[PDB]
């Protein structure tokens, strides 16, 4: 934000567009009653002109607390995304133990049973390795330092081949 | 490993692999590393030598051993 | 033409960073793994050590090899020729004393472990990239 | 401490660590201390060497604390994530990507009156795909006069080489037209204001995409690094990790003394304060001093 | 969790080298 | 121990900035 | 009955749920910014979450969203720079009253998006009547402020504020968004002037007009200044500090203005002298130079060394064109003194370089005895974006704390000195510049 | 001799120079010089003397500069 605002008690929100909160205003020239209810509290203030001026004063200046960073855990959600697809596809997965009794394993080939048990085994050990959440922020790491240094760029940290190929265009087609 | 040429070499010079035909010593000695103790190898790397109470206690345990033919 | 001099005797560079790696007769890598990292250029025709440089050779080196092991044994500071007509394994009885370092570095601590360099002189480019082929898969 | 040119080089830099060192700066020259004169020495070669590891310590806090767009759909994800790495080239002193890569050239190219020179020695900043569809038309028109073609700009045998580069430039979809005529100007403030508007939405359609390239490649990277490993038994995963997780504590603790060593693991410690703040209550999350 | 550090600098102006489709959505499909 | 600062928790944790920052410290005394 | 805190519960138990709406998280910041919840930091970063999450955006909610954002002074540059992914696709489905709205907020914090700025200026002239006169000074701070250098529209907003006379807070933000551009136009600020002896409201609409004014250097209105002086208390430290530093720029010297403005800033240093940017301690120095009325002892002591702090952390990050300047001034300053071989104006523009008094380090800094000169290369980030291309009012910001530091500044403008076709030409246009200034040269 | 530069000398770079020069030979022995240009060089200037080339100038002192810099950050 800049350092002098100009917002406030002038073209401003009237009323609440929800209904999980209600908000009245009722603007005069030079103040504004207020009224705001939320839940069962309710709170009527009177706010000058130039009391909303005053509040974009000193900004507030929000910033993450990450675990180990920002670009770290935008990686870890993206992974956690991902696995979220992949578990999708183990939601999906017909009920192998339906077919266990006896009246399935003597009826079926020998060879066919072995395969179905050892397709049930298969299904835990995709099960519980896309469960493993405890491991997602360590595959994360490995994405960092190899993006990190393409970031540490002896140009901008910013540029990329669509800039540099427009900018060689103004570079050559220009004189010498 | 050096151990299991030392043990081989025993089994040899002992006289523990006459009696087995000389077509299949290879195949007598691949027992020999294979069907004696393999915690007898650690005390034979250990030490470096074949103690006085080792090379009874192992040419004891290479008489239960089977060899081919035999 | 135009020869300019270096100014320097001929060097290569030594150190741990030359460990896995193929290079050429001047120590450049010649397996298209990037430059030699970690490592430092020291002169190829050093003074060997003299009498009061020595000691004793006395360890074994074990080659793995057990008619050498047994017959021909060979302490660590020994040099040992191994002559012999072609294809009757030379490079063999060489070939698994490399290999079978790898399976006492494993064992040992880390003071008494032996780091081995061979050098292939004007074989061809195949019976190398066999040998590298063979070192990686071996793990050696 | 700082070295007194880190800490002009974090005063408009707006990271925590960067900020924390310039506070207590400011909070020193608040009781007197003397502000100490800053080097006019470090002849040209090495105030470039300088400048270009003080603004690599603005660059690198500041690219862990620009969270990528992954998975969004949109371009105004892609918009922001580009611009926050705007805002860290002004930040670490740099100039606009445009103005900092044409700098890049014409030092790279200070020597060269040939324009094969000029292509080869600019291999490492342009596409190759577009280094390429430049040395046909340079190798074309080379076939045509049977002399190299200068970089002169007055010569003719130059500028049947620039009309059929410029033909290149549209075949990428770079207008070539509008590129030029922002980079050179025109008189009245109201017909270049016209071309840097269309100057601007070229820019911005091209800085978008290299954005959006490299999110596609982070992308591409994660889903290739979890896919093999969800082919893994967890057995398996727990102690690839933990080997790895105990490796690269003992590269911090074998380095004896180093500023990044007591770093790294002072940041250990604050990511185990973390999973301990979490742990005693996680519907608030970590505790702040409020 | 942790990451190697690394202090090296990007010299070249390349594309970013998009990796290829991994065959698990359509070995899991399997 | 709780409640550590918020300036103090917006650092990113394992940047570089300390390698880049150490081989600044013994290049620029050896280029100089 | 009448709850304030038991209503922020009721608030924080709304946006901490798991599918809050657009709505429902543009009414829980409308209602915070009413309510002046400035001293709850958590409870804001709650809605400015859910603000990222919340997908659907009707023309409404998007802007009472950014409404509160702005009006709150609430900045978190990721939730506020994706939020112009609903505006550039709600942009035709705006009012003009609620487009005014989204600019504004999006513009003043900075969001570098070039599609909505283009889209959003060309529905601005292309209904010009459509839009009041405080709506276009709304698209025209965020136009500017958010790095576009859109000159049609600042002509079209000029054809408004001459064919319409505009509220003073209106017009204090078209005066600073026209700082910004660094346009200077003396038919539409003189038409944006007369609206501040009617009576202002505020303190910071009279304190950005002010530092709109010494901006673009054009002078003191003295009822900006008269209206500045009984409401210094409005105005937050890093406020007043642009009030004076803007006053100053201009040429004011109402000393109580000045006690009024510095009333607020010495004693907020002296509780946290970290609390302000180095940039703003900067201006303070200025200030506190120009009009000349002091400071406190540990204050203006501090200030001191802070604008040697930042004038070497902008020579540190110079624009590397304007190193090209430089050291093409100093070249000429070589001739000038007389040098006509390369080793010699090599040796000389490597003594040019002595350091200032402060600390900092002078470009070209010529010593004869006891008068010493100061050459000034001003680029063309520090002229105007106008066809005559004065030079800013910045220029005269660090050339009168040089001039009281034992230097003589003069100023060599690239827009002057470039035209120049050769180095002898150069050289007497330095010689003239520096004769004019100190004539023991 | 021959010395190149980068472009055509003044009456004082030619004065500085022998100065230099006679420094590169190792008696009392005179110099004449054999002046030429090049712009690959970007100041300063190569002295040839048929023997032996000595190479002060800055477009070498760029790549001597670089190849020290790409060797001391492989060091650390
Ligand atoms: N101990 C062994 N047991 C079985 N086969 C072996 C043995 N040693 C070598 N050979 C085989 O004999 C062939 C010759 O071996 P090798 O290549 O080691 O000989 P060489 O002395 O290196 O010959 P050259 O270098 O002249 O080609 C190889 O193909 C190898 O497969
Ligand atoms: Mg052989």
């Amino acid at each position: 934000l800049t350092t002098f605002t100009f917002s406030g008690l002038q073209d401003a929100p009237v009323a609440a567009l929800s209904g999980s909160i209600k908000l009245n205003v009722a603007a005069k020239a030079g103040k504004a009653e207020v009224t705001v209810a939320a839940g069962a509290a309710k709170a009527a203030t009177q706010v000058s002109a130039a009391a909303l001026r005053k509040l974009s004063g000193s900004k507030i200046s929000l910033a993450e607390v990450a675990r180990i960073s920002v670009l770290h855990s935008s990686i870890q959600n993206y992974l956690l995304s991902l696995s979220n697809e992949r578990y999708q596809l183990l939601s999906q997965w017909p009920d192998f133990t339906t077919m266990y009794g006896k009246d399935f394993y003597y009826r079926a080939h020998p060879e066919d049973l072995k395969k179905f048990y050892d397709a049930a085994d298969e299904y835990y050990k995709l099960y519980e390795t896309v469960t493993e959440f405890d491991s997602l922020s360590a595959l994360a790491s490995q994405v960092v330092p190899n993006y990190a240094a393409r970031r540490r760029s002896t140009v901008h940290p910013a540029i990329g081949s669509t800039v540099a190929d427009g900018a060689f265009t103004n570079f050559l087609l220009s004189k010498q | 490993p050096i151990e299991r040429q030392t043990v081989a070499v025993y089994a040899a010079t002992k006289g523990f692999l006459d009696k087995v035909r000389v077509q299949d010593i290879v195949a007598a000695e691949e027992a020999v590393i294979s069907q004696v103790n393999p915690a007898v190898f650690k005390i034979l790397k250990a030490n470096g030598k074949i103690t006085p109470a080792l090379d009874a206690h192992l040419k004891a345990e290479l008489r239960k051993v089977k060899l081919p033919g035999a | 033409d135009l020869v300019y001099r270096t100014g320097q005797i001929v060097n290569v560079p030594i150190g741990p960073g030359t460990l896995g790696r193929v290079t050429d007769g001047l120590g450049q890598p010649i397996d298209g793994k990037g430059p030699l990292t970690n490592v430092r250029s020291s002169l190829v025709e050093v003074k060997a050590p003299g009498i009061i440089a020595r000691q004793s050779v006395r360890e074994p080196l074990f080659t793995g090899v057990k008619a050498v092991d047994a017959l021909v044994p060979i302490g660590r500071g020994q040099r040992e020729l191994i002559i012999g007509d072609r294809q009757t394994g030379k490079t063999a009885v060489a070939i698994d004393a490399i290999i079978h370092q790898k399976n006492c570095n494993e064992q040992v601590p880390k003071a008494q472990r032996v780091y081995c360099v061979y050098v292939a002189v004007g074989q061809k480019r195949s019976t190398v990239a066999q040998l590298v082929k063979l070192f990686t898969q071996t793990g050696a | 401490a700082v070295s007194k040119k880190e800490v002009l080089y974090f005063l408009s830099s707006k990271d925590a660590e960067s900020s924390t060192a310039v506070k207590s700066y400011l909070k020193s020259l608040y009781a007197g201390a003397q502000v100490e004169a800053t080097e006019t020495d470090a002849s040209e070669l090495i105030a470039q060497l300088e400048k270009k590891y003080l603004s690599a310590q603005v660059v690198e806090p500041g690219v862990h604390n620009i969270a990528l767009p992954l998975g969004e759909s949109g371009s105004a994800p892609v918009k922001r994530y580009a611009a926050e790495l705007f805002n860290l080239g002004a930040q670490a002193g740099f100039e606009c990507p445009f103005i900092e890569v044409s700098k890049k050239f014409g030092q790279e190219t200070a020597t060269s009156e040939t324009v094969k020179d000029v292509l080869n020695k600019t291999k490492s900043y342009v596409s190759a795909d577009y280094n390429a569809a430049l040395n046909e038309v340079l190798s074309s028109v080379e076939a045509e006069i049977n002399g190299p073609v200068l970089f002169d700009g007055k010569t003719e045998g130059f500028k049947k080489f620039a009309a059929k580069a410029k033909a290149v430039a549209v075949s990428r979809g770079l207008p070539a037209d509008t590129i030029l005529a922002y980079c050179a100007g025109s008189a009245n403030e109201d017909a270049a204001d016209k071309v840097s508007k269309e100057f601007f939405t070229w820019f911005e359609s091209a800085y978008t995409a290299d954005a959006a390239a490299e999110v596609k490649a982070i992308e591409a990277e994660a889903a290739s690094i979890l896919d093999r490993h969800l082919a893994k038994p967890v057995a398996q995963i727990r102690k690839e990790q933990a080997s790895a997780y105990a490796s690269l504590l003992k590269r911090a603790e074998t380095a004896k003394g180093a500023k990044w060593a007591e770093k790294y693991l002072e940041d250990v410690k604050a990511v185990q304060w973390f999973d301990a703040s979490v742990a005693e209550a996680p519907a608030s999350g970590p505790k702040v001093a409020a | 969790y942790l990451a190697p550090l690394r202090s090296d600098f990007t010299e070249e102006i390349t594309a970013p080298k998009v990796a290829s489709a991994s065959n698990l959505v359509n070995e899991w499909n399997n | 121990a709780d409640a550590k600062a918020l300036d103090e928790l917006r650092k990113p944790k394992f940047s570089s900035k300390y390698l880049i920052q150490h081989v600044s410290q013994k290049l620029i005394p050896a280029v100089k | 009955e009448n709850d304030v805190p038991a209503i922020l519960k009721e608030i924080d138990s709304l946006v901490s749920r798991e599918a809050v709406s657009a709505k429902e998280v543009s009414d829980a910041a409308v209602a915070l910014t009413y309510l002046q919840v400035k001293a709850n930091r958590r409870l804001w970063g709650k809605v400015l979450e859910k603000a990222g999450a919340a997908q659907d955006y009707d023309a409404a909610s998007l802007t009472n969203l950014l409404w509160a954002i702005n009006t709150g002074g609430v900045e978190h540059f990721k939730t506020v720079a994706e939020l112009a992914g609903p505006a550039v696709s709600l942009l035709p489905s705006l009012s003009p009253v609620q487009l005014s709205i989204v600019v504004e907020a999006l513009g003043g914090a900075g969001v570098k998006n070039y599609e909505l700025y283009n889209k959003a200026s060309a529905v601005v002239v292309s209904k010009i009547g459509e839009f009041k006169p405080a709506e276009i000074a709304r698209v025209l701070y965020g136009v500017a402020f958010g790095g576009v250098n859109d000159v049609a529209l600042a002509k079209a907003a000029g054809k408004v504020f001459a064919s319409t006379e505009v509220d003073s807070r209106t017009a204090a933000q078209a005066l600073y968004a026209l700082a910004k551009l660094g346009r200077a136009d003396k038919a539409t600020v003189d038409a944006l002037l007369k609206s501040f002896k009617k009576g202002t409201e505020s303190a910071s609409d009279a304190a950005a007009a002010s530092f709109a004014l010494g901006s673009l250097s054009f002078k003191a209105e003295k009822a900006i200044v008269d209206a500045l002086k009984a409401s210094a208390g409005d105005l937050a430290p890093a406020q007043a500090v642009e009030a004076a530093y803007g006053l100053a720029l201009s040429g004011a010297t109402d000393a109580e203005a000045f006690k009024a403005l510095f009333g607020v800033v010495a004693p907020a240093i002296e509780k946290a002298p970290d609390a302000l940017e180095v940039s703003s301690l900067a201006q303070l120095h200025v200030a506190s130079t120009i009009s000349g009325a002091k400071l406190p002892a540990a204050v203006g002591s501090f200030v001191a060394k802070a604008f040697g702090l930042a004038a070497d952390a902008a020579r540190l990050k110079r624009s590397s064109a304007e190193s090209a300047l430089v050291a093409d001034v100093a070249a000429a300053t070589a001739v000038a003194f007389g040098a006509q071989y390369r080793p010699e104006v090599a040796s000389a523009v490597a003594s040019y370089v002595k350091t200032a008094p402060d600390g900092s380090v002078l470009d070209i800094a010529i010593t004869k005895g006891d008068a010493k000169v100061l050459v000034q290369a001003v680029p063309s980030s520090l002229l105007t974006s106008t066809t005559p291309a004065k030079p800013l009012g910045h220029v005269a910001a660090y050339s009168k704390v040089r001039e009281a530091q034992g230097y003589a500044v003069a100023v060599v403008p690239a827009n002057e000195f470039e035209a120049l076709p050769d180095q002898k030409a150069k050289a007497q246009y330095v010689l003239a510049a520096i004769k004019k200034v100190a004539p023991s040269f | 001799c021959t010395v190149i530069t980068a472009e055509p000398l003044d009456k004082l770079e030619r004065v500085e120079l022998t100065k230099k020069a006679e420094k590169f030979v190792d008696a009392g022995f005179k110099l004449v010089m054999q002046e030429k240009i090049d712009k690959k060089l970007l100041g300063g200037f190569v002295i040839e003397f048929s023997d032996r080339r000595v190479d002060m100038s800055t477009a070498k002192k760029v790549e001597e500069f670089n190849n020290f810099v790409n060797k001391l950050v492989l060091s650390i």
